[PDB]
RNA sequence: CAAGACGGACCAGAGCGAAAGCAUUUGCCAAGAAUGUUUUCAUUAAUCAAGAACGAAAGUCGGAGGUUCGAAGACGAUCAGAUACCGUCGUAGUUCCGACCAUAAACGAUGCCGACCGGCGAUGCGGCGGCGUUAUUCCCAUGACCCGCCGGGCAGCUUCCGG
């Protein structure tokens, strides 16, 4: 039972479940969350720590590459997984296990990879969410040790080598379903889905694939044989000359190019959270805006804010008194 | 046990799909009710249920869901789900003034001003929120709140520059015992 | 002083035979003052009811007008008067990018209830468009009215208001209009919206009897 | 008195909640419509011209209208909200929903929620001038 | 641009250009020779013709007048001519 | 039930027209740009004093009609001085027919025709070339999408061409 950080996030008190709970310190002591590190200095302590060993890191890297994860992996990442390996090997047989796992085998549909199926609220055509689903709403939930991860690259790693692995259900789990996104120029897949621009040739060409991991070390991931997903559109365009100083803003073209810092005031990204016990006793329901700032008069926005309008081809006709900022 | 439907737009799909826990949480948490999103007919479904603490919780659900589908944010009707008396006043544009066209455009213009900085000004006198639809305005508050922030939008777009205004809204804050 | 709904009496009034759920619900009426006769007062109301209160399986966007036209002892049978949308369907079906082709007919069936006949029909984006716009032709859009009328013309035509109904209930008026329009522009969401009644035969018993049971 | 209903199945009237600009009224009717149970006025219950339109008014119209609707045996009640409509506003405004959220308080099953104001499909000349309305 | 052959066009671009705005002009059209699928008559017909032509021996119509080029109907053969 | 009115949402920086202007269905009438042509005429052209047609709204004559709105006008509120704002009613007018007037911020505050000088991809119409999905796999063409190209347009973005 080796415990990963997505279980501390969500307060997963499988302490009871478990026997064997070893976990690392750079996979606990990062969390800036103030309630776990509450809750830390509560929770019963027998839970203890253990340090991998560099020949099974070493060989964990070895197959992990080999897997195509490798730059989605992190360090503590691949200390989690070679503590549960040192320890799997360590009390259970080493035949269990099986390295330079299976090939990958293609079979697309004509669904858009945007379709929004396998999201708990939403159903086609019954699928309600009640408060007796509000606590079973965790993933796709289906003896002795096993991991409490919750990333999907972590999963499919310790899936294709073979071990058993469960979730914050006690029950262990059979198939891994999720997406990956996958760059279409140079066909290099990457585990995070928050990235937009590929790490190998660094273009914004990244798109979704859905991947399948059974319990048996097989994997098969779905393409959209859709023409919408793989059209060049909105894709050339007359750019700007590049603008320099403290106030210019640029097309967003690379990954890590330097943009000036423009950021918000402490007023203008205060979100009103209404059930705070002294919320009633506020002069006005809400948050008031912030409009005195230097922020406020250079048109500053935040990052979510107009995710749409990106969105729209920049070859098009726009409302006629309209500024796209 | 009974249930509300109400719409969504083409428009407002990807907000929805974006906050939609944000959105169930408090529904299913607080209130104890079922909710869904019908994709077929594209409409979000709550219905009671056994476990259900009180009658008009309904209400206030339907309420927090159509002031989200309307263009507010999240907590702006949360506040909807805590608070009591709150409304939700909207109205054309053209209800007040007959306009065509491009001037049309320009009193959009200046219920929004520079940097949308006018519309947050009323935000800050009147303490509502506002919602410009293409055509439409939306105002969630208190019932005198949203008739002062009502008589500044008028005010705003029959001609009357932001200075004026600012100066009335004021004005009447000031004598409105708050 | 005196309560005047002492003086009321409470009526059932029931759905025709066309319909899985019978009881639409209970009708005031006032007493038979001896001038005035109870029957006669409720003889021309017009009863709103929506198709889920009507049908289990079916759809909540349709409304039916209902025409009471008979009194058998604290009972009411109803006739079919007209069929409409709702208003917040309608308010969902217009969107903006997209045309939307309207038509309409004056049709007699049968046995003799000449009707009303709307029809709307919205043009749909479709599966691999990149367009923003999915408008159709003034040519393609007439086209597509014609055929609305058409066929609305012949399917009214030969049938009677049981056959009729039994059609408006499941809508095939409006698949078959977009089976049949999918040669000149895909269309996305064609109902019948409105059947108006401009005119009724001479009333009748045996037929009433013969619609309800 | 009333209808001569089991405990199990409920009656149905029909409520038009319609809140003009100036108060608010209450027609509760059967689902055929003709006759009237039940019609509380905004001036029927604040004795102030200025609270006419008031949310505090529709709350109180829609407790009275309640309680004659227990009185004669309603149960259940379908929802037609209304707005001046025609050339004027068509939205609903606040005193409809407050009379709507009263009635829902009350005890009171709600059916059928329809917005049913009189929308013209083109409209005659507006009630104010070219310079405008409302201040 | 400030580096270009006026004089010697590549063919693929001189055929991208409108008719009037090549370097020489020639027409996009030719003259086909049609076969009816009945007849062994030859017919010469005009790429974008306007009016309905009939075979002479077979008096049958071999194309359509549309907005552009002339459509044949099914079963006739073309050859380019030239 | 009737009366006159108005053609919302669809309605867009989309279209047409010399401009003012033009938005329910269908039928008729006479026009029009553009595109396509290895058709015909062979300079027949451009701008135009004099002169001639059209010309928003408001207004004037003779007829009809008056639903809404509504200048003037009548009241009602409001004040050291209010005689503009506000509320109710309402005349001419707003509607149609036939005669008048020729005026607008009748605006792109930018004459018309013709040539050259950077780029880009969206849209409307027409034409050309095409793997494919579709009309429940359509038996052939045809409509809708998708990818390029050319011509005329309504526009946009970008640029230290130069002003
Ligand atoms: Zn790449």
């Amino acid at each position: 039972v080796v415990a990963d950080a997505g279980a501390f996030l969500r307060h997963a008190a499988l302490q009871d479940i478990g026997k064997n709970i070893y976990t690392i310190r750079e996979v606990v002591t990062e969390i800036r969350d103030k309630a776990t590190r509450r809750r830390l200095a509560v929770l019963p302590y027998e839970l203890r720590f253990k340090e991998p060993l560099p020949e099974y890191v070493r060989l964990v890297t070895e197959f992990s590459k080999k897997t195509g994860d490798y730059p989605s992996l992190s360090a503590t990442d691949i200390q989690v997984l070679a503590l549960t390996y040192q320890l799997e090997a360590e009390f259970v047989g080493v035949s269990h296990l099986k390295q330079e796992p299976q090939k990958v085998k293609v079979s697309s549909s004509i669904q858009h990879p945007e379709t929004p199926l396998h999201i708990s609220g939403f159903h086609l055509p019954g699928g309600w969410i009640t408060p007796s689903n509000i606590k079973q709403i965790q993933q796709e939930l289906e003896v002795r040790v096993g991991c409490l991860t919750t990333d999907f690259a972590m999963q499919n790693v310790l899936l294709q080598m073979g071990l058993h692995v469960l979730a914050v259900n006690g029950m262990l789990i059979r198939e891994a379903r999720s997406y990956i996104l996958r760059c279409h120029g140079c066909f290099k897949t990457t585990s995070d889905m928050s990235r937009v621009f590929c790490s190998h040739c660094g273009n914004k060409t990244l798109k979704k694939v859905s991947v399948t991991v059974s319990d048996d070390g097989t994997l098969h991931m779905h393409f959209s044989r859709n023409p919408k997903v793989l059209n060049p559109r909105g894709l050339r365009y007359s750019l700007p000359t590049p603008k320099g100083g403290k106030y210019a803003i640029n097309p967003h073209l690379t990954e890590d190019q330097r943009f000036p810092q423009l950021r918000l005031s402490q007023k203008a990204r205060q979100k009103t959270n209404v059930f705070a016990p002294d919320y009633i006793a506020g002069v006005s329901p809400f948050v008031e805006n912030d409009i005195s700032s230097r922020s406020a008069t250079l048109q500053v926005r935040d990052s979510t804010l107009g995710a749409g309008r990106r969105r729209l081809n920049p070859n098009a006709s726009r409302k006629k008194f309209v500024k796209k900022r | 046990e009974e249930t509300r439907k109400i719409p969504v737009p083409a428009n407002r799909y990807t907000p929805l799909k974006e906050n939609w826990m944000k959105i169930f949480t408090p529904i299913v948490e607080h209130l104890g009710l079922q909710i869904r999103f019908n994709l077929k007919s594209r409409n979000v479904e709550i219905r009671t249920c056994k476990e259900t603490k009180d009658v008009s919780a309904l209400t206030k659900a339907a309420d927090f869901v159509k002031a989200f589908i309307l263009g507010f944010q999240v907590e702006d009707a949360l506040a909807l789900i805590r608070l009591d008396d709150l409304f939700l006043e909207s109205f054309e544009i053209t209800d007040v003034k007959p306009l065509k066209g491009d001037h049309l455009s320009r009193a959009i213009g200046r219920i929004a001003g520079k940097g949308g900085k006018t519309k947050f000004t009323i935000e800050n006198v009147t303490r509502t929120r506002i919602v410009l639809a293409d055509v439409k305005v939306h105002i969630l508050g208190s019932f005198q709140n949203i008739k002062m922030a009502r008589t500044a939008i008028c005010n705003l777009i029959l001609g009357n520059p932001p200075s004026k205004v600012y100066g009335n809204i004021r004005a009447v804050a000031s004598r409105s015992a708050d | 002083v005196v309560d005047p709904f002492s003086k009321k009496d409470w009526y059932d009034v029931k759905a025709p035979a066309m319909f899985n759920i019978r009881n639409i619900g209970k009708t005031l009426v006032t007493r038979t003052q001896g001038t005035k006769i109870a029957s006669d007062g409720l003889k021309g109301r017009v009863f709103e009811v929506s198709l889920a209160d009507l049908q289990n399986d079916e759809v909540a966007f349709r409304k039916f007008k209902l025409i009471t036209e008979d009194v058998q002892g604290k009972n009411c049978l109803t006739n079919f008067h007209g069929m409409d949308l709702t208003r917040d369907k309608m308010c969902s079906m217009v969107k903006k990018w997209q045309t939307m082709i309207e038509a309409h007919v004056d049709v007699k069936t049968t046995d003799g209830y000449l009707l009303r006949l709307f029809c709307v029909g919205f043009t749909k984006k479709r599966n691999n468009q990149i367009r923003k716009t999915s408008y159709a032709q003034h040519q393609q859009v007439r086209q597509i009215r014609k055929k609305m009328m058409e066929i609305m013309t012949r399917e009214v035509q030969t049938n009677d208001l049981k056959e009729v109904v039994n059609k408006l209930i499941p809508d095939s008026i409006g698949k078959d209009i977009e089976k049949a329009c999918q040669s000149i522009y895909p269309l996305h969401d064609v109902f019948v919206r409105k059947v108006k009644m401009l005119k009724k035969p001479k009333f009748e018993l045996g037929k009433l009897m013969e619609l309800h049971g | 008195l009333g209808p001569q209903v089991a405990e199990g199945e409920n009656v149905f009237g029909v409520c038009h909640i319609f809140a003009s600009f100036n108060d608010t009224f209450v027609h509760v009717t059967d689902l055929s419509g003709k006759e009237t149970i039940c019609r509380v006025t905004g001036g029927m219950k604040v004795k102030a011209d200025r609270d006419e339109s008031s949310p505090y008014a529709a709350m109180l119209a829609a407790q009275d209208v309640a309680q004659r609707c227990k009185e004669l045996g309603i149960t259940a009640l379908h929802i037609k909200l209304r707005a001046t409509g025609g050339n004027r506003t068509k939205t609903p405004g606040p005193g409809a929903q407050s009379a709507l959220r009263a009635l829902a308080r009350s005890g009171m099953k709600i059916g059928r929620i329809e917005d049913v104001t009189p929308i013209p499909s083109d409209s005659t000349r507006r009630k104010g001038g070219r310079r405008g309305r409302r201040l | 641009p400030l580096a270009k052959d006026l004089l010697h066009p590549s063919p693929e671009e001189e055929k991208r250009k409108h008719k009037k705005k090549r370097l020489v002009q020639s027409p996009n059209s030719y003259f086909m020779d049609v076969k009816c699928p009945g007849c062994y008559k030859i017919t010469t017909v005009f790429s974008h013709a306007q009016t309905v032509v009939l075979c002479v021996g077979c008096s049958t119509v071999l194309c359509q007048p549309t907005g552009g080029k002339a459509r044949l109907t099914e079963g006739c053969s073309f050859r380019r001519k030239q």
